[PDB]
RNA sequence: CGCAAGACGGACCAGAGCGAAAGCAUUUGCCAAGAAUGUUUUCAUUAAUCAAGAACGAAAGUCGGAGGUUCGAAGACGAUCAGAUACCGUCGUAGUUCCGACCAUAAACGAUGCCGACUGGCGAUGCGGCGGCGUUAUUCCCAUGACCCGCCGGGCAGCUUCCGGGAAACCAAAGUCUUUGGGUUCCGGGGGGAGUAUGGUUGCAAAGCUGAAACUUAAAGGAAUUGACGGAAGGGCACCACC
């Protein structure tokens, strides 16, 4: 029998059961620790948008708050939106995040 | 329409209660208490095809109306609150929350604050879809 | 899924059997 | 991000006073001084200073009416 | 709580917290701390209120965890709530919201648990009241006064 | 469009920029007949090519070295950074002092000159 | 390892570092000490691992504190080892 | 009550090409700048071929684009 | 805006911790239990592995009571489809929850027995102990707290290579094996027939444990490699493709 990941690909490690969490997009029930996590910090307010309410708005520098969303998906849901794509032999063990913008100034 | 006797270089206040998410927008514009409110509008309202009730267009032409009566009857700012459905459900806003704004705030109408409020669990009862869950 | 039936179909034909031959006797 | 206008450290300072409480009401006064918030002399840096060394002189911090000073 | 010729006076009832700051302080490698208290006031009027303390990412880490024992922080939970009654037990009704405003409360308990572990930022969530005495017109209108 | 260059092409333009650097010029049409006399190239088409990538390339090389190939004059510059560089003559600059545990190796080795102390602080990253 | 090392005889604290039953012989890592502070003025002997309450007879009654493996003393010096 | 009461006839510039979208690259991203606002800017999806510089008549400035 | 019922402990929550395994996250108290470390304390071989026998053992299921919000086998409808007893939508019983008895099974998976010895390097993390140039808390000052550096144990793991092994995938153990022997238990013999037949035993039931042959067949299976194929993923291209 061919073992494909060293982990089996999970995070469970010395522990017996790990609770299930369920899906954002289909529900169904995955381990904690098998689930592809992604947190998403969003503006409430979308960037072209922001000038029409700060024009609005009777404060002259409002700070608009931000929308903190935990997004819990399976395997599938992960691989049909391409938040995860499919990895080389070799670049599976790569563990390193791809890298995103730089930073979280302006254009994004 | 009788409005208040001063408004002058104040503003009247009024909440404004965006709903978000699927199959549905609702604006419903309201007291600051909540306890009384005033004219109500859907997006099944303006747009009727029963699958473009969450669209863009739908949620700024409902905006579009609401925001008359608004400075009609004398309120003339709007603090927000949204509503996503929660509840151990989807809990992100639907296509019609950014659309909304942009079109009641550039008709005339001044903001005066925005947050967000989504009913969130401390973790509560099962979701409906079984297991498996949903597929196809 | 295929083996887990294949056990099943056999399981309730056994239990039939059993009914049978009680029955005879 | 922290303040903006940098006078809303006069109020928190103000607000802990009416508490009793000198000790963090200074430091939102002293956390300000030392900032972004170098714009040199903006008009609201005195009223900030002479409430810094009020409370300085009602606690007795030398060492803090130096880097408030300076 | 009462109507005076178009003019409604308004009665304190309890305050709470926004959404945003409440989830941005919240984040990985640090240790969440929480307690609560029901308190009575020196009046009639009965409060149930709730706190909340972090782990402070400490002065020069090389490390990139913050977390505490569970030891450190049942301490840390003990003297979150002895702060809380002593100020709220004693002081009426309006030396109360006059101490939470500029938000003395909380830093004070920020210093006084500083020596067992550093910790930045302590609020006050929430506070509900539960119970409250008679209307009791001449303690109303001091409020208005 | 298209059109990039072979590398019978490259090749060739190497070797006659090498053996014949003093004849370019600079124009197109002068370094096109130096190439049709220190060779023949068969084609006329591709006689127009390889003179246009010679002009190319000795624009280049008229600014920093190329690293393709070599001309004489910058093997000579090679060699002037390379037998002495005005930044020293002295070693390093004659004297140099060390901190302690240093100096105790220099002690039990019959060294006991030219030191300096200072005992900073612990630790690594500290 | 550079696999030669020697093992016969070991450096003073650099290979006396180790484990005290990974030594070549077994060493205790513990040592008594001579005291005789004020708090009672008498020349008494202590070890360095207490586990237990060490009284006094004059004025105080304490004169240690059994932690998680050496003693906390207190406010009177006396030490030595001696010799071991 | 009746019908609506809508907004008049817009003008609006491209400032820059984005790239090309849709199903068979029958759509195009733009940027364009509200011609009346200079700080203003929306993203549109825009159907004929455009070259930089010149001016649309948007019906809206409500509607704003995305991917799909 | 207030009230009631039942269910449930989010984010924080991690190749982190504890437990023999199954498993175990709101507060506070009580009740008994345990590992590691420290010790110039005690006993003096009291040990290792195990037929018989014994305790615990997910979910579902069975029996008797309580409860029944939510989800939901069964069932009744609405669509999709030539057909559609399905995937999808609405409703909904048993069940899901608690108390007392049964049931002994799972990919109960690291698909890897337990105890002991020896054999590379490197950086981390949880716990205890010890050593230290210093910042930091408070009462002003070595109570013991936080951060920094190093050392010693045992624990969950990772990275690195002509240690060595392996059919290879891989593995500091699956290594120290034709140069074969440290101790001991369990278990395997081409593929089907079959976990069936049969008798024994346990269980209220459902079933569990124990378990053949006749006959049939020259392949079944593993990794591993090269192709082709994919209603797999990432790039690129064509008016015999599209817009």
């Amino acid at each position: 029998m061919t073992k494909k990941r060293r982990n089996n690909g999970r995070a469970k490690k010395g522990r017996g059961h790990v609770q299930p969490i369920r899906c954002t997009n289909c529900a169904c029930c995955v381990p904690k620790d098998k689930a592809i996590k992604k947190f998403v910090i969003r503006n409430i307010v979308e960037a072209a948008a922001v000038r029409d309410i700060s024009e609005v708005s009777v404060f002259d520098a409002y700070v608009l708050p931000k929308l903190y969303v935990k997004l819990h998906y399976c395997v599938s849901c992960a691989i049909h939106s391409k938040v995860v794509r499919n990895r080389s032999r070799e670049a599976r063990k790569d563990r390193t995040p791809p890298p995103r913008f730089r930073p979280a100034g302006a254009a994004p | 329409s009788l409005g208040p006797q001063v408004a002058e270089g104040e503003n009247v206040f009024g909440v404004c209660h965006i709903f978000a998410s699927f199959n549905d927008t609702f604006v419903h514009v309201t007291d600051l208490s909540g306890k009384e409110t005033i004219c109500r509008v859907t997006g099944g309202m303006k747009v009727k095809a029963d699958r473009d009730e969450s669209s863009p267009y739908a949620a700024m032409l409902a905006a579009q109306d609401v925001a008359q009566r608004c400075k009609e009857l004398g309120i003339t700012a709007l603090h927000i609150k949204l509503r996503a459905t929660g509840g151990n459900r989807t809990k992100t806003p639907g296509p019609g929350a950014q659309s909304a704004l942009r079109a009641l705030a550039r008709s005339g109408m001044k903001i005066g604050r925005i947050e967000d409020v989504t009913p969130i669990p401390s973790d509560s009862t099962r979701r409906k879809g079984g297991r498996r869950g949903r597929r196809l | 899924m295929r083996a887990k039936w294949r056990k099943k179909r056999m399981r309730r034909l056994k239990r039939k059997r059993r009914k049978m031959r009680q029955r005879s006797k | 991000a922290y303040f903006q206008r940098p006078e809303n450290a006069l109020k928190r300072a103000n607000e802990f006073l009416e508490v009793g409480k000198k000790q963090p009401a200074l430091d939102v006064l002293y956390d300000v001084m030392k900032s972004k918030k170098h714009r040199t002399w903006q008009k609201i840096h005195e009223p900030i200073m002479l409430k810094y060394l009020e409370l300085c002189v009602d606690l007795r911090k030398s060492h803090l009416a130096k880097e408030g000073l300076y | 709580e009462d109507v005076q010729g178009k003019n409604c006076l308004t009665n304190f009832h309890g305050m709470d917290l926004t959404r945003d700051k409440m989830c941005s302080m919240v984040k990985k490698w640090q240790t969440m701390i929480e307690a609560h208290v029901d308190v009575k006031t020196t009046d009639g009027y009965l409060l149930h209120l709730f706190c909340v303390g972090f782990t402070k990412k400490c002065n020069n880490q090389i490390r990139k965890t913050s977390y505490a024992q569970h030891q450190q922080v049942r301490q840390i939970r003990k003297k979150m709530m002895e702060i809380m009654t002593r100020e709220v037990q004693t002081n009426d009704l309006k030396e109360v919201v006059n101490k939470l405003i500029p938000d003395s409360i909380g830093k004070d308990i920020e210093k006084a648990c500083q020596s067992i572990y550093p910790l930045h930022d302590v609020f006050v969530r929430k506070v509900k009241m539960l119970k409250k005495p008679k209307f009791e017109l001449g303690k109303l209108m001091e409020l208005h006064g | 469009m298209g059109r990039v260059r072979t590398k019978t092409v490259k090749k060739a333009a190497r070797v006659i920029i090498e053996k014949y650097y003093t004849r370019l010029g600079n124009d197109f049409h002068t370094n096109k007949r130096v190439c049709e006399e220190i060779a023949i190239i068969p084609s006329k088409k591709l006689r127009n090519k390889i003179a246009g990538y010679v002009t190319h390339l000795m624009k280049r090389i008229q600014r920093g070295p190329v690293r393709g190939i070599s001309i004489k004059l910058q093997e000579e510059e090679r060699e002037r950074r390379d037998n002495y560089v005005p930044e020293v003559s002295a070693l390093d600059q004659e004297i140099i002092e060390v901190d302690p545990d240093t100096k105790e190796m220099l002690k039990l080795l019959d060294f006991g000159s030219l030191s300096n102390l200072q005992v900073t602080q612990p630790t690594v990253g500290m | 390892m550079p696999l030669a090392k020697d093992l016969l005889h070991p450096s003073p604290e650099e290979e006396k570092r180790k484990h005290k039953k990974k030594r070549l012989v077994q060493s205790p890592n513990s040592y008594f000490m001579d005291v005789k502070c004020p708090g009672c003025y008498k020349i008494t002997t202590v070890f360095s691992h207490a586990q237990t309450v060490v009284l006094c007879v004059g004025c105080s009654t304490v004169l240690c504190q059994p932690t998680g493996g050496k003693a906390r003393l207190t406010e009177g010096c006396s030490f030595r080892r001696k010799q071991h | 009550m009746d019908t609506s009461r809508v907004q008049p006839i817009k003008l609006a510039r491209v400032t820059k090409v984005l790239g090309r979208t849709g199903s068979q690259g029958q759509c195009t991203q733009v940027r364009v700048e509200f011609m009346d606002d200079t700080s203003r800017s929306i993203i549109r999806n825009v159907k004929g071929p455009v070259r930089e510089g010149d001016v649309l008549t948007l019906l809206e400035s409500e509607r704003e684009a995305r991917r799909l």
